């Protein structure tokens, strides 16, 4: 039984996701080599820095990389289901059924299964990006991993998913809404409360020059220049020395009326920004004061790309060539004391879409605060699932689907002939730990909530279609209540990109296992 | 929770023994004696007898099976696999899941109820007076025994012997009395050495063994008149031989004053007495039982009496068709003929403790039968078309009580699971067709112990009466309802 | 699985005891041996817990929210752990029944947000009635100096503790800001406070006699480089055959000096600090003009004194500007405690101060330096915060009363654990008593019985036991920090309860 | 060997934890048993915890004091020895908890001690005599649980009524004014006449009997009628049946019969029947002959009636009646048709306080096992109502001291105030553990039990009130809080005396022992 040896090794860790799953699980310590200490919901950091050896574990490692890649959501949901279809064919292997049939029982339950999926939709957005429409799909995201937060965070993310999502249809050439297009920073002090949401990225340095803030003048034209301010040269090396005091003076004075003439041409043509990736000189920084230029400098790299982004502006090697090509636009650009420290800010206002945003959070304890960012970065990924690869339909979450589809798995069991009808049967079984899961984190009794839950799903309707109650879920409160709540009370549902992903990965995730009847290794 | 599972693991440990003995084709077993000595049978009854056990709840199955055997005479592995099977099938939901024991407990009870209700649909009616009906149902016993060449004169012997003890009535104020026949005192077998098995007859009466006090006597009586006493005749206790002489006669005179033709007394007879009532026409049994004397008064009305003067005139002889002294291999005997007495013979000790022990288990077929027209197919056809229905009734079982109650279903699946195994054929492919037949065809279709593929009973019925069905799923519930009751496990006095 | 629960509760009952005895102001101090070979010694939680760094991932949870604590707020970052802790102590017995640990933590939430509630109603705003202006802040500075051995002395002691505070903005106020100076030897009643900012005096040269202590205004100028002849490492090295260019390179060497060392004359500053050691050099040229010149300052006493006459601190002595310079009002050199000590008085600019204590020894001083610390904590925050509560057990008891009612109209499961949290409340002022010397099972049964009176104010008398009110006490604490503790306690024992499974990773 | 010390008093905790744990899962009525295996390898199994107390081996000295608490409990109550071990058990738990707090053990014996004294005038102040025994009846629930596995449970709603109210009136005054429910009553018959839903209540003993010729009347004697008691027949007498006749006895009987028609005696019983010589005399005085009476039905009529069961009349040679001697007081003796049924029913008398019930079914195999059922039955109720005062079961008792003892503690606030606390919430076991057989959670039941007895106890002493009911217990079968008042389960009070007062006892002991020599 080596085979089921392996199956044991998983139950090890199944217990381990079984705290995770669900708004009161429960967080794990981890601690990295380096001495830092780390502590998330998410079980995906977990498994990366955990070196698995062992075939069975690995592949559930990469199983979950299959699952967080694509999607930002159902990382506990793979993890979770492979691990219960492995142990509820263990009654199959005992009884002496080959681990190849056990494959071929799944391969018929799982394409019953998928298309049992396009009639479990009940609603479908409109993909009209309403500040209230992305806080059906944003709040059941929230949960399973910050508690308390739901409400809070809902309306600082929302805000900043329309700012950098355009309104449109019936395009799918151009692919939207990237990964970095999202920015989350946090800051010590003050509380979620007091928190906003920027059109663009926020930038922590100081407003060294003299200039605070520019004027009201409308569409301000910024430019990004790679090489540092200083006197024309050489783009190939070209390094000033210097050999004796007679030309010091030919040197500081060179610099003057060089810098002087070709700052003058940029004023004239309407650039009130010039953005310097490089060290600024401090002859520089005397002309762009007089003609009313604020000096913007920003030396990492990282984020001159996110800016290209926005206003359209491209890096200029060289220095004293204002392509207007490579120029951008900006409404407004201010400096606004952040956390008690104040800092050169980038928004627009009414003009030139932004696709880049940033959400400044406040906390008190910034333990708490930095999970607080890998639960809205989290976030971001799961708003790509809403595209047009069937991002529009919804399913019943708060573990409504899992129960529905053992009343459909278990009806074509018994009508299909042969031996596959074991484990059909069996598929459905081992769905029975999605909802015990949500039962033993919260508390409640599993004897109590979840056989009457089965009570719910099965009524007598006079005719061919099973209704009257879609909104059945499981009762994720902490304190006693008789009943359950329904899924159109606190609209907590799972997303189709979630739910249909997650089967085809968790079927091959327990097939490779089952696959392997004895492994092959040699000497390091 | 460590003495839950020592319950499940004493109780299935000792019950997988006994897996391969159940069927016709069931597989030898072999228990190896600390003497040095074999068992070779496979009867479930003499290997788990000689087994040593520790753990009580192997204790509990070694007294369920002497129990059971006193009702069936067969099924006795049948019980222990099914009473052993549903422990098996509630310990993931006891252990793992966590599941109350008491809520087993309530669903097991509910459980029975059903249970016995699908047996009495599928069961077939059957005539308890047709004698050829009742050839095939004793058959069942018969078959590969010593007694098959003799079945025909067996089945009149199992049948004549309950057909005295049996009493049928019927009403609404005394109400149904079932058909209550007790085998034990009435229908007590007894073994006469040599003679013929084919000579062998039903004896209406009692039988006793005791020779005449005179060796010549009259072999026939046209009116015998029995008196019973207690008190022996013999010169009491506070020239003597005069007085020794005159008391016991005036014993004696006594009870001529009637004058019966046969004289019955309890205890010892002296001398003295044998001559008084020689001459008066009466035969003079001694040493008569207490025991015998109840029998006795219902095959003759002989009211007992204690003491010699205290006899009634109400007793008279009537209701005693002949008294004979006919010697029968060598030994004296009497016929005096609600109670019958069987009469066996044979060519040796050894043909009749074989016919013995046959007997019984032949009359215990037949039995069941009177106590309901009523039966039900064998070989894993009822215990398999009650697993079925038992699935179907889970549309209305939702609530905790339904997560011990499909314990049941699998436990039901066992019973032809081992005769499957003991076939050779595929227990996954054959179980699997079985239980989607009896979902479409009818639930008469059985498993046949010979081939071990899926036919029909009309070719070879194999026809169980219902009491064995019955009482295998009673005795199953109270069985394990018993080791869970007990979760603890406290030894000392 | 349940292993690793009951682990927890081990490490955090051990970092809670080690805190039992340093709660109060009575209460007794840990000793703490760093790597560093430097004993510390303190009652303060934030500095114990900072110095332990301890390894368990769930007690230095306990450690981090005491740096929260010292932020936020910066005092009762010892009652914070222990009260986070009890909760361990008291979930101990419900995990074994099977109690789920997130019903336990749930019901702490609801019981802390009805707490909060409570503590609003106790707080009252009282700051002109039945109270003056300079009566008001003396009061309370004779509260936390009881049960001390300055208690005879502290009719002195407040004077210069309540000057201290006032001489300060009272928009921006700052521990930090009051400088301490201990001087061995001498009565402690003869201390007096000093507006400016003074330091060791560690100067070794000789030259004495000359430099006059007795100045009027003097200019203050800070020095950078080394006006010594003799360096302290590089020197010059000249191969020469005179012999007059020897005597010529030993005032070749000091020409290269006096340029910066004549300049410093320019300026025109009798003062000048710096923090490198100045020869005998320096101070033989400046004894002629009445200058003085103190080296080896430690750099924490140049940023007070740039922030008290608006100084500079410049490299050369050519650039050196003007307006870079500073003066006070007046300048003198005391002798007390067998020691010369500068100190600078009537500084209008300065926003420092500095104050002198004096004892018997070094470390009687230092007992009596931190027993003001706690003072100073209680009169800063009177003028900041104006919302006030009874303190000494006075709201530690009425806090877990009011749960004990609001619990009976609770159903479920959530009722014991209110009361198991109202009872973990108990460990306050239980601590407070035995850190006292004073019987714990007696006064906690005699003082619920006036607490059952409807009086909410009834606290526990530090000096003689016994029962009472601690507004005849004159025992005040912020609003601030009861709402920041039952806050900071309950999110940090969330933390430790939730983690089901450690996880350490060797490398 | 010798420990002293703190080292004692833990062994003492954990040799009494394994003790105890033992009749824990036997409490309650949902209660498990357990086998107990001996060295010779045979066993038994029974659900009373005081045959497991009996024949448990306890190696530990310090658990053997509970061993003969077992013993001493059975001698005076003989119920309740299960529930007294777990009083004892959390006392112990509770009080080792104390050490690390630096209490002497005195101090928690002494606060014990005080806390018990209050609880017994607590119990007078609350509980009361039966009372709602009209209009309805609480106690058909006893009998509705026990009879729910048989067929007349369907029916037992409309025959419990029956049942408790018979036992109702049948308490007499005993012998000098005892005022209790005598054990042996209501003289139970069948009937197959009609369906069970037509059983009626008959209002006094009905003797079941047939009569002899129908020429004389069924009613007679409406007034007043005297019942006299025979036991020989009055058949003519049988010398011997053993001896020979070869050639008075008439007389003898028939002179007997002359001081019956004289006595004014219209009923005449017979236990071996009457001849028809003296059947014909009886029809010109209207007086109903009776044959083949039981012997064991005349001996409880003779009581009733006031008569005598008298065998054989001589009286120093003496031939006659006894006139107006055994001749009792019988107001009315009345025969009607019961729809195939015969019986005789006896209405009035002298003093009786008896009653009977006939039960009334589909055949005679249900109405063995409604006789059968309803002995078990009644029997409970018998010994519920012998007792003057009940109280009512399911942790009221428990539950009701917990919040008493709450506000008592402050009397003292000084020491005891800590150990009456403990010892209040140490009584909560007792409601935990029925709820661990009970398949219900533990910690909701008790909980929310609490909550209802904080609220309603707060206007009790106040004597001002709205609404308030108290006595909340426990339903273990359908696992609600529900009045036990309403419910019917109800249990002797001097049990819970006796509990509570035998369990210190014990507990104290242990406390005391500070050190253990074992030679």
């Amino acid at each position: 039984g080596q085979i089921i040896k392996s199956i044991a090794a998983i139950r090890e860790l199944h217990q381990m996701c079984l705290t995770s799953m669900g708004p009161c699980g429960r967080n794990k310590i981890i601690v990295n080599h380096l001495g830092k200490i780390i502590i998330t919901n998410d079980a995906a950091t977990m498994l990366r820095e955990l070196d698995i050896v062992h075939p069975a574990v690995k592949v559930l490692v990469m199983a979950t990389e299959q699952q967080k890649i694509d999607m930002g959501d159902g990382t506990n949901l793979v993890m979770i289901l492979a691990g219960e279809l492995l142990n509820v064919s263990e009654k199959l292997i005992s009884m002496g059924l080959s681990a190849v049939e056990i494959i071929q029982g799944y391969n018929m339950a799982r394409k019953f299964t998928l298309k049992e999926l396009d009639e479990m939709v009940v609603g479908e957005i409109t993909d009209k990006n309403d500040k209230n429409e992305l806080l059906k799909m944003i709040k059941p995201v929230i949960s399973s991993k910050k508690y308390g937060s739901e409400d809070i965070l809902s309306e600082l993310v929302s805000e900043a998913v329309s700012h950098v999502l355009p309104v449109a249809q019936q395009a799918g050439e151009i692919p939207y809404f990237n990964v970095d297009s999202i920015r989350v920073v946090k800051i010590m002090g003050g509380s979620l409360s007091n928190s906003t949401v920027i059109k663009g990225m926020v930038f922590n340095r100081e407003p060294e020059g003299h200039v605070k803030s520019l004027s009201e003048d409308k569409k301000h034209k910024v430019a990004v220049f790679t090489c540092p301010l200083d006197i024309a040269n050489t783009e190939t090396k070209g390094t000033v020395l210097l050999h004796n005091a007679q030309e010091m003076l030919d040197f500081s004075k060179g610099e003057e009326k060089q810098i002087d003439a070709m700052m003058k041409e940029i004023a004239d043509m309407g650039v009130e920004c010039i953005v310097a990736g490089a060290g600024v000189g401090e002859l520089a920084l005397h002309y762009l004061n007089r003609y009313g230029i604020l000096v913007l400098k920003v030396p990492s790299k990282f984020e001159l790309r996110r800016l290209c982004r926005v206003c359209g502006a491209t890096p200029l090697p060289r220095l004293g060539a204002p392509t207007p090509e490579e120029l951008g636009l900006v409404e407004t650009v201010k400096t606004m004391e952040i956390g008690g420290d104040r800092v050169t800010v980038f928004k627009q206002e009414q003009g030139e879409i932004s696709r880049t945003s940033t959400i400044i959070l406040r906390g008190a304890t910034q333990n708490n605060l930095d999970d607080i960012e890998r639960a809205i970065d989290d976030g971001v990924a799961a708003v790509k699932g809403l595209m047009k690869p069937s991002g529009g339909k919804l399913l019943p979450g708060a573990g409504a689907t899992e129960i529905e589809l053992i009343s459909r798995i278990t009806k074509y069991g018994e009508r299909t002939p042969g031996l596959l009808q074991l484990a059909i049967k069996q598929f459905a079984v081992a769905f029975e730990v999605v909802p015990r899961t949500l039962a033993e984190t919260a508390g409640l009794d599993v004897n109590e909530v979840l056989p009457n839950l089965y009570a719910a799903h099965n009524v007598t309707e006079p005719g061919a279609v099973k209704t009257d109650h879609l909104y059945k879920g499981v009762d994720i409160d902490g304190e006693s209540d008789e009943g359950v709540k329904d899924i159109r009370e606190e609209n907590i549902y799972d997303m189709l990109a979630t739910k249909k992903f997650a089967i085809n990965v968790a079927t091959e995730a327990a097939t490779t296992v089952l696959s392997i009847d004895q492994i092959i290794m040699a000497k390091k | 929770r460590q003495a839950q599972i020592s319950n499940i693991t004493a109780a299935k440990a000792v019950a997988d023994v006994i897996r391969t003995c159940l069927g016709p084709k069931a597989m030898l077993k072999m228990l190896l004696d600390p003497m040095g000595g074999l068992v070779l049978t496979n009867d479930g009854h003499a290997i788990l007898r000689e087994i040593d056990v520790a753990h009580p709840a192997a204790k509990s199955m070694l007294e369920l099976s002497r129990t059971q055997d006193e009702e069936v005479g067969d099924g006795t592995t049948t019980v222990i696999i099914l009473a052993g099977e549903i422990l098996a099938q509630c310990a993931p939901y006891l252990i793992e899941k966590n599941i109350h024991p008491v809520i087993i407990i309530q669903a097991l009870k509910k459980a029975l109820t059903d249970a016995l209700e699908v047996i009495k649909q599928v069961s077939k009616p059957v005539d308890v007076e047709n004698d050829a009906a009742m050839k095939k149902l004793i058959q069942a016993s018969i078959g590969t025994k010593y007694v098959i060449h003799w079945s025909e004169k067996m089945c009149e012997l199992a049948l004549d012997a309950v057909k005295t003890v049996r009493k049928d009535l019927g009403q609404t104020v005394e109400g149904e009395p079932n058909f209550e026949i007790d085998i034990k005192r009435y229908v007590r077998v007894e073994k006469i050495p040599g003679g013929d098995v084919l000579d062998s007859r039903v004896l209406k009466g009692v039988l006793l063994n005791k020779d005449v006090v005179h060796p010549k006597m009259s072999r026939h009586i046209e009116n015998p008149r029995v008196v019973l006493l207690d008190c022996p005749l013999e010169y009491k206790k506070g020239r003597i031989l005069q007085i020794e002489e005159e008391q016991v006669q005036l014993m004696c005179e006594q009870i001529l004053a009637v004058r019966p033709t046969l004289v019955i007394t309890e205890k010892g007879v002296s001398d003295l007495a044998q001559h008084y009532l020689l001459k008066g026409g009466c035969s003079v049994l001694r040493r008569v039982k207490k025991s015998d004397n109840n029998r006795i008064a219902r095959v003759t009305g002989a009211t007992i009496v204690n003491r010699v003067e205290d006899l009634k005139e109400s007793d008279v002889g009537t209701n005693c068709g002949l008294f004979k002294v006919e010697m029968i291999g060598d030994e004296y005997f009497s016929f005096l003929d609600k109670a019958c007495t069987i009469m066996l013979r044979g060519g040796s000790k050894d043909i009749l403790n074989e016919i013995d022990r046959n007997l019984q288990d032949a009359m215990a077929v037949a039995r069941n039968v009177m106590l309901s027209p009523s039966l039900s197919p064998g070989g894993g056809a009822t215990e398999m078309a009650v697993s079925v229905k038992l699935a179907e009734k889970a549309k209305q079982l939702e609530g905790i009580q339904q997560w011990p109650y499909q314990a049941v279903a699998d436990a039901m699946e066992c019973i032809p699971r081992t005769l499957i195994q003991n076939a050779g054929g595929d227990p996954i492919r054959l179980l699997s067709q079985l239980r989607a037949k009896h979902a479409q065809g009818n639930f008469t279709t059985g498993i046949d112990g010979d081939k071990g593929k899926i036919v029909d009973m009309v070719s070879y019925g194999i026809w169980e009466p219902e009491v064995i069905k019955q009482q295998s799923v009673k005795t199953a519930i109270e069985s394990a309802c018993l080791l869970l009751r007990v979760d603890d496990i406290v030894s000392g006095v | 699985g349940k292993g690793q629960i009951i682990s927890n509760i081990n490490a955090c009952v051990a970092v809670q005891e080690a805190l039992k005895p340093t709660l109060g102001p009575l209460g007794s101090d840990i000793l703490i041996v760093t790597s560093n070979q430097k004993t510390t010694i303190s009652n303060d939680g934030a500095t114990i817990l900072k110095l332990l760094d301890v390894v368990h991932p769930a007690a230095k949870t306990l450690v981090d929210i005491s740096r929260a604590q010292d932020a936020e707020v910066g005092d009762g970052t010892t009652s914070v752990t222990i009260l986070a802790g009890e909760l361990m102590k008291e979930a101990k017995p419900f995990l074994e029944e099977g109690i789920s640990s997130h019903l336990i933590m749930k019901g702490y939430r609801k019981a802390v947000s009805l707490a909060v509630e409570k503590i609003n109603e106790l707080a009252v705003d009282i700051t002109s009635e039945k109270s003056s202006g300079r009566e008001l802040l003396e009061r309370c500075a004779r509260t936390a100096m009881s049960s001390k051995l300055i208690h005879n002395n502290a009719d002195f002691f407040v004077k210069m503790c309540v000057d201290a505070v006032l001489s300060l903005d009272r928009n921006d106020l700052d521990d930090k800001l009051i400088g301490i100076k201990k001087i061995p030897g001498g009565a402690m009643e003869e201390s007096l406070f000093i507006n400016g900012v003074a330091f060791k005096k560690t100067f070794s040269y000789a030259g004495f006699e000359q430099q006059p202590k007795k100045f009027n205004n003097p200019k203050i100028l800070s020095l950078n480089v080394e006006l010594e002849l003799k360096a302290e490492k590089d020197n010059a090295e000249v191969r020469v055959e005179h012999v007059e260019d020897y005597q010529a390179i030993v005032d070749a060497e000091w020409q290269l000096i006096f340029e910066k060392l004549r300049q410093v004359e320019e300026t025109g500053a009798n003062i000048v600090l710096s923090k490198l050691p100045i020869g005998d050099l320096a101070t033989q040229f400046f004894a002629d003009r009445n200058i003085f010149c103190a080296g080896r300052v430690s750099a924490d006493d140049m940023n007070r004194v740039i922030q008290a006459v608006g100084g500079s601190i410049q490299s050369t002595t050519s650039d050196i500007k003007p307006e870079h310079l500073g003066t006070c009002a007046l300048f003198e050199e005391m002798q007390i405690g067998s020691e010369r000590y500068n100190l600078f008085q009537g500084c209008p600019q300065a926003k420092t101060c500095t104050l002198l204590l004096r004892g018997g020894a070094e470390q009687v001083i230092a007992e009596v330096e931190r027993s003001l610390h706690d003072a100073i904590m209680i009169v800063k925050r009177a003028l900041q915060n104006k919302l006030i509560v009874a303190g000494g057990g006075a709201t530690e008891m009425e806090v877990s009363k009011c749960l004990r009612d609001y619990s009976k109209t609770i159903a479920g499961k959530q009722q014991m654990i209110i009361n198991a949290f109202a009872k973990a409340l108990e460990v306050i002022p239980r601590q407070l008593c035995e850190n006292a010397g004073f019987d714990a099972i007696e006064i906690l049964n005699k003082l619920r019985l006036a607490h059952s009176k409807g009086e909410k104010w009834y606290g526990v008398v530090f000096e003689t036991e016994n029962i009472g009110d601690n507004f005849a006490k004159f025992v005040w604490e912020p609003a601030l920090v009861k709402i920041n503790a039952l806050n900071s306690a309950t999110e940090a024992t969330n933390l430790i309860l939730s983690v089901d499974e450690t996880i350490t990773n060797k490398g | 060997e010798k420990i002293s010390g703190d080292d004692i008093r833990n062994q003492n905790v954990l040799a009494t934890m394994a003790v105890a744990n033992v009749v824990k899962s036997s409490l309650g009525p949902v209660g498990l048993d357990k086998m107990l295996v001996d060295d010779i390898g045979d066993f038994t199994v029974t659900n009373d915890g005081a045959t497991i107390l009996s024949l448990l081996d306890v190696q530990h000295p310090a658990g053997k004091i509970l061993v003969e608490l077992a013993q001493q409990q059975d001698r005076e109550i003989g119920d309740g020895t299960t529930s007294v071990v777990i009083i004892a058990s959390e006392l112990l738990k509770r009080a080792n908890e104390l050490v690390k707090n630096k209490i002497h053990p005195t101090t928690i014996i002494t606060g014990f001690r005080v806390a018990l004294r209050e609880a017994i005038r607590f119990i007078n102040e609350v509980l009361s005599t039966s009372v709602d025994t009209l209009g309805k009846e609480t106690l058909i629930n006893i009998a509705k649980t026990s009879m729910s596995s048989k067929i007349i449970g369907a029916d037992s709603d409309f025959f419990s009524n029956m049942v408790v109210d018979a036992l109702l009136a049948v308490k007499t005054q005993n012998s000098k004014g005892e005022i209790k429910y005598p054990v042996k009553a209501v003289n139970v018959l069948k009937a197959h006449g009609k369906s069970a839903t037509e059983s009626l209540l008959v209002p006094g003993y009905a003797l079941n009997c047939t009569v002899a010729s129908q020429a004389m009347p069924k009613r007679i004697a409406g007034g007043n009628v005297k019942i006299a008691c025979l036991d020989l027949n009055l058949q003519k007498a049988r010398m011997a049946m053993g001896v020979q006749i070869n050639i008075r006895e008439a007389g003898i009987v028939l002179e007997r019969v002359k001081k019956i028609i004289d006595a004014g005696a219209q009923v005449v019983l017979t236990t071996k029947g009457i001849d028809d010589l003296c059947l014909k005399e009886f029809v010109e005085a209207k007086i109903m002959g009776v044959r083949r009476c039981k012997k064991e039905d005349l001996r409880r009529i003779a009581r009733a009636t006031g008569a005598t069961l008298v065998s054989s009349m001589s009286n120093l040679e003496g031939e006659e009646t006894f006139e107006s001697s055994y001749l009792g007081l019988c107001d009315e003796v009345v025969q009607a048709k019961f729809s195939d049924d015969e019986c005789i029913l006896i209405k009035g008398t002298s003093k009786h306080s008896s009653s009977s019930i006939i039960l009334r079914g589909a055949n005679d195999y249900s109405l063995d096992e409604m006789e059968r059922s309803l002995h078990d039955s009644l029997s409970v109720v018998k010994r519920t109502l012998e007792s003057g005062n009940v109280v009512p079961g399911g942790g009221c008792v428990e539950a009701a001291l917990n919040i008493y003892l709450d506000n008592f503690a402050t009397t003292v606030g000084s020491r005891e105030q800590l150990a009456i606390a403990e010892f209040a919430a140490a009584l909560l076991i007792i409601p935990k553990t029925l709820a661990v057989n009970a398949a219900k959670d533990s910690s909701e039941l008790v909980a929310k039990l609490r909550s209802y007895h904080a609220a309603s106890q707060m206007a009790k002493p106040e004597d001002v009130k709205r609404r308030s009911y108290r006595n909340y217990g426990l339903d273990l079968i359908r696992g609600k809080i529900v009045d036990e008042i309403h419910a019917g389960v109800l249990e002797p009070t001097i049990s819970k005396v006796k509990s509570l007062k035998s369990a210190l006892e014990a507990c104290v002991a242990i406390l005391r022992i500070d050190t253990m020599i074992t030679v």
